[PDB]
């Protein structure tokens, strides 16, 4: 898990990113509706499973499609893989988008290769530290049809709560945890992506693209799910099911 | 506030 097999260069070659090596981001996956329009990211965590956000409202009706997907050969390598069932943590806040996380179960395991594979999942008690470099992906808005543009990333730094509070006040609870405004911006349409942070060489999911500046503005933070205080759920999930 | 300092939706879902 979190090791691409097509590393990526993280120079690069969202708001003001930049277009990621196609097949680096393997994990990174796009939900579409039937009709085929691309409408929140997500994450791969095994053959099975992939993490997404709860406020995207994805169903059964939907579809995740892993590989290739416009990036750089763009209708590449891809595979769709219809959704079996949902699970939305019970404890999401429609309201304060607290606890934005819901895992999909695939109906059919995506096939694992070069350009598909697993992003690695936090322990509860490991430690992100404010500062740190991490990378965040997606086909989402460059610019508050969207057919996304290619596959983007954008390195950017973790904020310490406090100081995401400076700018977002007590909308900001403590299972999230922001990033950005750095000069770079998560956007609408990458709701349910990944924000990554190599610990030991692993990229592992720190956040999951939860809400920001409507603006998407690249001098104020953005805003993820903080996956370590929520991925004792996760695991509940999945030895459940 | 005074300026474009008042974006409304100052916030959104992404």
């Amino acid at each position: 898990c979190g090791v691409p097999a097509i590393q990526p260069v993280l120079s690069g070659l969202i708001v003001n990113g930049e277009e990621a090596v196609p097949g680096s981001w393997p994990w990174q996956v796009s939900l579409q509706d039937k009709t085929g329009f691309h409408f929140c990211g997500g994450s791969l965590i095994n053959e099975n499973w992939v993490v997404t956000a709860a406020h995207c409202g994805v169903t059964t009706s939907d579809v995740v499609v892993a590989g290739e997907f416009d990036q750089g050969s763009s209708s590449e390598k891809i595979q769709k893989l219809k959704i079996a069932k949902v699970f939305k943590n019970s404890k999401y806040n429609s309201l304060t988008i607290n606890n934005d996380i819901t895992l999909l179960k695939l109906s059919t395991a995506a096939s694992f290769s070069q350009t598909v594979s697993a992003v690695c999942l936090p322990s509860a008690s490991d430690d992100f530290a404010a500062g740190t470099t991490c990378v965040t992906t997606g086909w989402g808005l460059t610019r508050y049809a969207n057919t996304p543009d290619r596959l983007q990333q954008a390195s950017l730094p973790l904020l310490s709560n406090t100081n995401c509070k400076k700018y977002w006040g007590t909308k900001i609870k403590d299972a999230m945890i922001c990033a950005g405004a750095s000069g770079v911006s998560s956007c609408m349409g990458d709701s349910g992506g990944p924000l990554v942070c190599k610990k030991n060489g692993a990229w592992t999911l720190v956040g999951i693209v939860s809400w920001g500046s409507s603006t998407c503005s690249t001098s104020t933070p953005g805003v993820y799910a903080r996956v370590t205080a929520l991925v004792n759920w996760v695991q509940q999930t999945l030895a459940a099911n | 506030i005074v300026n474009g300092e008042e974006a409304v939706p100052g916030s959104w879902p992404w």
